[PDB]
């Protein structure tokens, strides 16, 4: 792991190996894809950067499912109609219409 | 009878060796590399064999 990014062509690295060697980076991988605290590949005796590691873990945050386009629609409930227009105007409507937000100059509610 | 004797003299020669680490493969990657976590040790990317 890259500890921290020292911009004057340096960086802090913690090695669990032993040796470290200050090298010039390859041209496939850049420092713009290096972030502080990132995992990177080092050799075991010339300790140089082949590439950054591309294997990242599970979002560890509190219970979440992400879903693109769920099955259900709002045509099944009925007689509730007014409430349904309220969310409509706020959320759905700016996506549908750029320029209606431009005329007014404001955002629909967050 | 002769074949078996030849098997024995061979065996003495080979035995001076150096072993292999046990690991567990976390996941395979298409660089034809594997990421492995070795048990008292660290994790490495290693290049698959021929077979």
């Amino acid at each position: 792991t890259l500890e921290e990014i020292i911009d004057d062509n340096h960086a802090i690295v913690s090695t669990s190996v032993g040796s470290e060697h200050y090298v010039s980076i390859l041209s496939f991988v850049d420092k713009d894809l290096l972030e502080p605290g990132c995992s990177v590949l080092l050799n075991h005796k010339v300790h140089a950067v082949i590439g950054v590691l591309m294997d990242d873990t599970d979002p560890l945050v509190t219970v979440m499912k992400v879903e693109k386009a769920p099955q259900e629609t709002y045509a099944d409930i009925g007689g509730l109609d007014n409430q349904i227009q309220e969310i409509k105007e706020s959320v759905e409507l700016p996506l549908t219409h750029p320029e209606y937000y431009e005329e007014m100059g404001i955002k629909p509610p967050k | 009878l002769n074949a078996k004797v030849r098997l024995l003299r061979e065996e003495l020669q080979l035995l001076q060796e150096q072993g292999s680490y046990v690991g567990e493969v976390v996941r395979a990657m298409d660089k034809k590399k594997v990421l492995v976590k070795v048990h008292p040790e660290g994790k490495f990317v290693v290049d698959v064999d021929k077979n």
